[PDB]
RNA sequence: AUAGAUGAGUUUGGUGAUGGCUCUGAUUGAACACU
RNA sequence: GACUAAUUACGUGCCAGCAGUCGCGGCAAUACGUAAGAGACUAGUGUUAAUCAUCAUAAAUAGGUUUAAAGGGUACUCAGA
């Protein structure tokens, strides 16, 4: 599968960084990934670090293998879009063969097909990663503007970013407010609060805080995982 | 119409039976059946509601691949309307009158759905078929006659016109034969009612309930056309078909046919009682005065504005498009239940059961109208305060588009003279053949030749009479 | 695994058309009957990129994938 | 090539003959029979009840079959003289026009 | 039970999936066979209900 | 809520497509269950005490 | 059986199948160390032919039973101490146990290449 | 009681094994029960009470069956019309699952479980065709008409 | 181009109708193998029965069976069997058999079920081989009485051909068996 | 927790069944032999 | 040897031996011993012992008893279903 070219990776990081614009809105624009959006910014922005810094770059190296690997040149020329921004994942209550028994002239709908499967289920207008594509699409239906169904867009996506943004704002705070930190002549000593009654009704919960007790050591197990699973 | 849209506008009113119409699902059959056998299954608001909601539900289904209308007893399919209720609202003042307007309303609204369903339709005239009967048969591609059908307009009788469609069927049926079914009020029985062409087949009673299995059992494939479909429950029909009767011969044909197209061709009830006359006069060339006397004396008797009104709608309705029919026809159903005839004639035969001796029409005869009188486009006038009737739909055609499977008529005759140049034995079998052994083929055919054709070129050929 | 869902489906039909017929949507003639006829019949209405297989069994190894030395090798 | 197989039997006595009836029905062919009441209706396609036992019934229903099958190959030639087949050229033919033009297209460059 | 698998009644859902794609995957059907059309719109009726 | 959601479910109206696609069971069969003693009991009980004697 | 007889108890356990080696699975011993009370030669039976060499051993447990002796060659006798496996020899009836070869007294088989670790052999060290 | 029930689905597989137009059942408010059920999932034809010879056929829905006494409550039958498609019965199989020895009860997230064909409890999921009527409290209902009412209650048997 | 050097394939190439290249391109497989004896007046006479299948793994199955003194002449008459006897199997959405199907020869009993996509042929060795020449990826399999070898494969291509059809289940009970997998993604999802 | 349900060798002149045995999978607070 | 992934040569000659099951060895043994090769696991590898699963092989879920293990000699009956 191509990549993006060098110059593709800067005109992502300008319009996320400098015109500002959603990060769903540059997805959608280019057919980049949310996810690879959010790379190509970090990404770069280790690069800014190294020219700073004045950290000689891999450039033989990467003009080299550049040359190998089919790009993508994100701009005039709209050959192909880069990916399908709306890959939705299988899950696993979707997978079974269900063949309900309806009256003869229903109108069985996705929502209804979400149910048939389970009560919790949603349907895939809900699943997407960029789901203002749909809303945008349906005002193109209505005979509205291309002009106008662009600002829609926009203000969808730049809307939906900021409920994001607030919430994990508020998300940290809590946080931080359950925490009381005392400074000691060396460290700094740090009072997380918790509520030690939600232990479950028979003291057996995942999120339970303490070394739970009746439990011998597992070293002597088969495939223990001894290694760190998360690097924060 | 959406599905809610339908339950909400046909939501059972107070005093509605639960059980006035039964409703069957079988493989590919679904089955409507009129139960009303004490009062002969005559239609009424009440079970017009039940029905036009499941008609609209199984034209959104692929598996209901044929739909078969029917009544209950063996003695009526469908007996006309709740008319006699009418009357009785109609002397409540306008709060009354609006009452009848309203289920004119309904019982428009289902027979347009039936003519322009977008499924095959069928109707086994197993019985009495006068009336709201009338209106949700004729219209169908398909209209199966029995030695019990009894078919009939008796609207002239009581002061009121052919009301269900009838301002579209009868305009365009071949020869005179509308005027006189509708403003004699003609009563045919048996096969006469299929060689008339009000059926398009003739079976046996006995016959009806193997069809429905057989029938239920034609499981289409979705990308066939509506031809195809209509094709396949046509020859399937014609399997169970026993023979028509030996020695019954063709009713309205030769002598009285003929009569038929010179008495009924004028625009003027005047003219048509005067040229029956002449058919009576002793002499007379036709050699149908017992028939012709016989017709006068009916006439006499019916309304004399209804004859005026029916006599106008058949001249206009022939140019009219089938949507456009019954949207007239409301508004001039809404004229009848504010005039005199109407409501006094439904109240002197039915209310009273021929009591208190004949109706008394507003005027006493045809005599009291002089001739530059015109109490027609009265009628024809919509009223601002009568609302336009809103149909279930937006389709319409000006001609019925599957109306060519019953026996060949004139059209049918004349188009194959027209077109080749074929004999008179040659030409009964062209027809014989072309519908596979259609019983009635060969004796319609060879009256249509007995009226419409002569020996233009000897026995070479045979051409029209007309020119 | 992963679908592909077009926003220009979604926005126009709610999936009811998938389940005409007899659940299973309404029946297109035989492959010896299309091309017999000179006028195509109207393109059915479905998500684009349907009808083509998963390659499931190409997976068998994808825990391998997410190792670290592995990652290093694949960039 | 392969000999030729009916594609549709008409038997006037299902109940004596019943190893060509299964033979029908394992090569995919339809068939007509005249189902007495004695006779066993799953051996044919199409039912016919009626007396196999009596020559006079037997040559009526064979006679309405004969006329049957006349009246449709009459149509068949008089669509054919106005340019219309009413049939495709079945699979054992069709597969030999397609090797036949590869010789001829073999030949082709050649 | 002596008697056999008798199918008669059928033929043509047979004979129509068999024609409905090729042995030969990648390629159109060959033609069907000639009769398969002819009762296209003729099934068979029920049996052996009593 | 969970009570509530549970209560109304139980206690739903059927779907119109239900209704006008089902057919019809005479409530003649689907709802007359009960069964009273004939009306006639007393009239029949002194026919057959005349016809036994 | 209906519910009835089920309640009552009318499900027991299997009747239990014989063990290979009874004087070690009755104890889950893997192995067990006796004193030959006879080292001698047992029969094969209808098919196969020769003579098999076995050892009469009494455990420590007190059992007597009679052990293959493994390989070619051996170097116990009478009141000789060895280890006892499960394990039996097919067509001997009777011999439902194994010696060890790198037991106590038995030595292992010495001019052995193959297998050596079945049959209690050092590596003959040549190369070093 | 429910060797009732267990007598109408062996008959009703034994009348469909036979291929009969017809069948009747002895006439109880718990056989009704179950009979509008499957006449309401679509395996069975009509359902009309009636006397020990069966209806006219043609003219079966707009039969007129004379009130229900104690003066011929004893010879009262319900009579069921069965299908028949594509040489195959529509009603092939009737397995009963809570008999007299035992009636089984299933919960609703049970129901919830069977209805997308995964076992739970005494009861194995549901597969393509065969379905499950379960009397609850709201009347005799399809698995699937039950798990939408969300209740559960006794299951009666598996319809294939 | 000289591919059939003993005459094998001519009437096989006659009943099919596809030439000794494209029959050549079929997924065939020798499943069972007995030895069977027989006791004549001349002695015992010992035959190879055999069991081969063919498919194109895109939906058609063929089994065919028979035995001979030479165990290569059984294998061959089997294969033409095999291939003259294909069959269109239904399939569902082209992996898997619609719903669960239970088959019985002779006190063997096969349980074939449907399973969800990625799930694999978690199967024994003889219906793995019948399925992946079928073109079936996704099924689970059971023998509840017997394993015998040769009912086996009778039991199980015989359920593979009596598959609940939906189209057919919906038109009896008149009501949809609408497919939830396809109304959820807007098609059939392969 | 919705992916989780699998077989193989061996009785017969041969075939289909019945029915054990053994192997295939995982493991041990193990022991022994060669390392 | 087959189950079970992986071969030849020589020696031995129903002997010596191998063997979890079926089996192998009686003078041209891919089954024993040696040699080389090959197939595997690896600071472990094999073997013995044990447990679960295989085993719808004590079946509540979920079995069976005409001819293969298995219907009581009989049915009036308290308890029980
Ligand atoms: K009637
Ligand atoms: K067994
Ligand atoms: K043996
Ligand atoms: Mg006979
Ligand atoms: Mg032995
Ligand atoms: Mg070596
Ligand atoms: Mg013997
Ligand atoms: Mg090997
Ligand atoms: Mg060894
Ligand atoms: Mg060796
Ligand atoms: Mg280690
Ligand atoms: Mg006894
Ligand atoms: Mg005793
Ligand atoms: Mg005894």
């Amino acid at each position: 599968q191509p990549v993006l070219s060098e110059g593709s990776r800067e005109i992502i990081y300008q319009d996320v960084m400098e015109k500002g614009l959603p990060i769903k809105a540059v997805s959608a624009k280019y057919n980049v990934d949310v996810r690879r959006v959010a790379a190509v910014i970090r990404l770069k922005e280790i690069e800014k670090r190294w020219i700073k810094e004045y950290k000689p770059l891999a450039r033989p190296y990467a003009r080299a293998v550049m040359k190998m690997l089919p790009q993508t040149v994100l701009g005039g020329p709209d050959q192909k879009p880069h990916e399908s921004i709306n890959d939705v994942h299988v899950h696993s209550y979707t997978t079974q063969q269900l063949f309900v028994p309806v009256s003869e002239s229903r109108e069985f709908t996705r929502e209804d097909a979400a149910k048939a499967f389970g009560d919790h289920i949603l349907p895939v207008d809900k699943k997407l990663r960029v789901p203002e594509l749909i809303e945008f699409q349906k005002d193109l239906l209505k005979e509205v503007p291309l002009q106008e169904a662009n600002r829609k867009f926009l203000n969808a996506t730049a809307a939906s970013e900021a409920k994001i943004a607030e919430r994990e704002a508020k998300r940290r705070q809590a946080v931080e407010d359950a925490i009381t930190r005392v400074k000691t002549d060396r460290f700094e000593f740090r009072f997380q609060e918790f509520n030690a009654e939600n232990v479950g009704h028979d003291g057996r919960d995942r999120n339970a805080v303490g070394w739970r007790y009746g439990v011998p050591f597992p070293d002597r197990k088969r495939s223990q995982i001894k290694i760190p699973t998360k690097v924060e | 119409i959406s599905t809610q849209a339908a339950a909400e506008l046909f939501k059972p009113v107070e005093g509605d039976e639960p059980e006035d119409v039964l409703f069957n699902s079988l493989y590919n059959l679904r089955s409507v059946e009129l139960n009303r056998p004490a009062k002969y299954n005559a239609l009424n608001g009440s079970m017009i509601r039940k029905i036009a909601p499941r008609l609209l539900e199984w034209e959104r289904s692929d598996m209901a691949n044929v739909i078969v209308i029917k009544g209950s007893g063996e003695k009526a399919f469908c007996a006309g309307g709740d008319v006699a209720a009418l009357a009785k609202q109609n002397a409540e003042g306008p709060e009354g009158v609006k009452k009848s307007v309203d289920y004119f309303g309904l019982e428009y609204k289902l027979n347009h759905l039936i003519s322009t369903y977008t499924r095959p339709y069928v109707a086994f005239l197993d019985g009495i078929t006068m009336g709201g009967g009338v209106g949700l048969s004729i219209h169908a591609p398909f209209r199966i006659a029995t030695e019990r059908t009894v078919f009939a307009m008796p609207e002239t009788k009581i002061g009121f016109f052919p009301d269900v469609g009838a301002s579209f069927f009868l305009p365009r049926m071949p020869g005179q034969v509308g005027p006189y079914l509708g403003l004699t009020s003609a009563l045919l029985k048996g096969v006469q009612v299929y060689y008339a062409g009000i059926a398009t087949h003739y079976l046996h009673s006995s016959s009806l309930p193997a069809l429905e299995s057989r029938l239920a059992e034609l499981t289409p494939r979705d990308y066939w056309t509506i031809e195809q479909r209509l094709s396949v429950i046509n020859d399937t029909i014609e399997e169970f078909s026993t023979g028509v009767p030996y020695d019954e011969n063709i009713e309205i044909g030769g002598k009285i046919r003929l009569a038929i197209d010179r008495c009924f061709k004028y625009d003027k009830i005047d003219e048509i009682i005067a040229a029956l006359k002449e058919e009576a006069a002793e002499g007379a060339k036709g050699g149908v005065q017992s028939w012709a006397k016989n017709t006068l004396e009916e006439l006499t008797q019916r309304s004399p504005t209804s004859l005026h009104v029916t006599l106008r709608q058949m001249r206009l309705g022939k140019s009219w498009g089938i949507a456009h029919t019954f949207k007239r026809e409301h508004q001039m159903a809404a004229k009848f239940m504010k005039s005199h005839d109407f409501n006094e004639g439904v109240t002197a035969l039915l209310i009273d059961k021929g009591a208190n001796g004949p109706a008394k029409w507003k005027p006493a005869s045809l005599d009291e109208i002089p001739p530059g009188a015109n109490i027609s486009e009265d009628y024809f006038r919509n009223d601002p305060e009568v609302p336009v009737l809103e149909l279930l739909n937006d389709r319409s055609y000006m001609q019925y588009p599957y109306n060519k499977f019953g026996l060949p008529n004139d059209y049918d005759v004349k188009e194959a003279i027209e077109k080749g140049n074929f004999t008179r034995e040659k030409l009964i079998d062209h027809f014989v053949e072309t519908r596979r052994g259609k019983q009635g083929v060969r004796e319609a055919v060879s009256d249509v030749l007995d009226r419409m054709a002569v020996r233009s070129k000897g026995t070479e050929h045979v051409q029209w009479k007309k020119e | 695994a992963v679908v592909n869902m077009d926003p220009a489906y979604m926005a126009k039909y709610n999936g009811s058309e998938q389940a005409a017929g007899r659940g299973s949507g309404l029946s297109e003639p035989p492959a010896y009957e299309k091309t017999a006829d000179e006028k195509p019949a109207k393109q059915v209405i479905a998500n684009p990129g349907r009808k083509v297989p998963t390659p499931y069994e190409q997976m068998t190894f994808a825990p391998l994938e997410r190792r670290l030395d592995i990652a290093i090798f694949r960039a | 090539r392969r000999p030729l197989a009916p594609d549709l039997v008409v038997c006037l006595n299902p109940k004596e003959n019943m190893t060509l009836l299964y033979e029908c029905s394992l090569a995919k062919i339809p068939t007509i029979g005249i189902i007495d009441t004695n006779t066993n209706p799953s051996w044919v396609t199409y039912q016919i009840p009626a007396n196999d036992d009596s020559l006079r019934a037997t040559a009526l229903i064979s006679g309405v079959l004969g006329r049957a099958g006349e009246r449709g190959q009459k149509r068949r030639l008089e669509a054919a003289q106005r340019g219309v087949v009413t049939w495709k050229t079945p699979a054992d033919v069709q597969g030999y026009f397609e090797l036949a033009s590869a010789r001829a297209a073999d030949a082709r460059r050649r | 039970g002596k008697g056999r698998i008798f199918q008669a009644a059928k033929v043509y859902q047979r004979a129509s999936e068999a024609a409905a794609t090729n042995i030969v995957s990648g390629l159109p059907p060959r033609n069907p066979p000639l009769w398969l059309k002819a009762i296209e719109s003729i099934p068979p009726a029920e049996i052996n209900t009593r | 809520a969970r009570y509530l959601a549970n209560k109304r479910a139980a206690q739903a109206p059927e779907r119109l497509d239900e209704v006008f696609t089902r057919a019809t069971i005479r409530e003649s069969t689907a709802k007359n269950t009960f069964v009273p003693l004939d009306p006639e009991a007393f009239v029949k009980a002194e026919e057959a005490r005349i016809k036994h004697a | 059986a209906t519910l009835n007889q089920v309640m009552r108890g009318c499900r027991k356990p299997q009747r239990a199948r014989h063990a290979v080696s009874p004087a070690l699975s009755s104890i889950k011993s893997p192995a067990l160390k006796g004193v030959c009370v006879k080292v001698g030669i047992t029969r094969p039976k209808k098919p196969n032919s020769g003579e098999r060499k076995t050892a009469r051993v009494r455990l420590s447990t007190g059992k007597v039973i009679t052990a293959y002796i493994p390989g070619e060659g051996h170097n116990i006798s009478q009141h000789s101490v060895v280890l006892v496996r499960g394990g039996r020899a097919q067509d001997c009836p009777g011999v439902r146990y194994h010696l060890v070869r790198g037991a106590l007294d038995l030595a292992g088989v010495a001019t052995r290449m193959s297998s050596r670790s079945k049959y209690g052999t050092k590596k003959p060290k040549k190369a070093s | 009681g429910i060797q009732q029930i267990t007598n109408m689905c062996s008959h009703l597989q034994n009348a469909s094994r036979a291929r009969l137009g017809l069948t009747s059942l002895p006439n109880t408010k718990y056989n009704l029960a179950l009979a509008l059920a499957l006449h309401r999932a679509g395996f069975i034809s009509s359902i009309t009470r009636g006397g020990p010879h069966p209806p006219t056929p043609e003219a079966l829905m707009t039969y007129e069956p004379e009130p229900v006494t104690s003066a011929n409550v004893a010879t009262r039958r319900l009579w069921v019309g069965l299908k028949y498609w594509n040489e195959e019965p529509v009603l092939k199989e009737l397995k009963p699952i809570s008999k007299p020895s035992r009636l089984v009860t299933a919960s609703l997230e049970q129901l919830n479980r069977v209805a997308r064909g995964f076992p739970a409890g005494y009861m194995k999921g549901l597969q393509l065709g065969e379905c499950l009527f379960v009397n609850t409290d709201r009347g005799v209902l399809e698995v699937r008409e039950a798990v939408e009412r969300k209740v559960g209650g006794l299951v009666l048997c598996k319809v294939k | 181009d000289g591919l059939d050097d003993k005459g094998q394939y001519q009437e096989l190439k006659k009943r099919t109708g596809m030439s000794v290249r494209q029959i050549l391109q079929l997924k065939t497989k020798k499943l069972v193998h007995r030895r069977v004896v027989n006791q004549t007046r001349l002695g015992k006479i010992a035959s190879d029965s055999v069991m081969v299948i063919a498919g194109n793994g895109d939906g058609w199955l063929g089994l065919g069976m028979a035995k001979s003194v030479e165990a290569s002449i059984a294998v061959e008459k089997a294969t033409l069997l095999a291939i003259q006897n294909m069959q269109p199997i239904p399939r569902y959405e082209n992996r898997t058999i619609y719903g669960e199907v239970t088959t019985k020869v002779s006190g063997t009993i096969v349980r074939l079920n449907s399973r969800p996509p990625g799930f694999g042929l978690r199967v024994s060795h003889r219906i793995f081989e019948m399925c992946r020449a079928a073109g079936i990826r996704d099924l689970s399999a059971k023998f509840l009485r017997s394993r015998n070898p040769m009912n086996t494969v009778k039991a199980t291509y015989q359920a593979l051909l009596s598959q609940p059809n939906p189209e057919d289940l919906a038109i009896g009970r008149g009501k949809k068996l609408v497919d939830v997998r396809k109304v959820y993604y807007g098609g059939s999802v392969y």
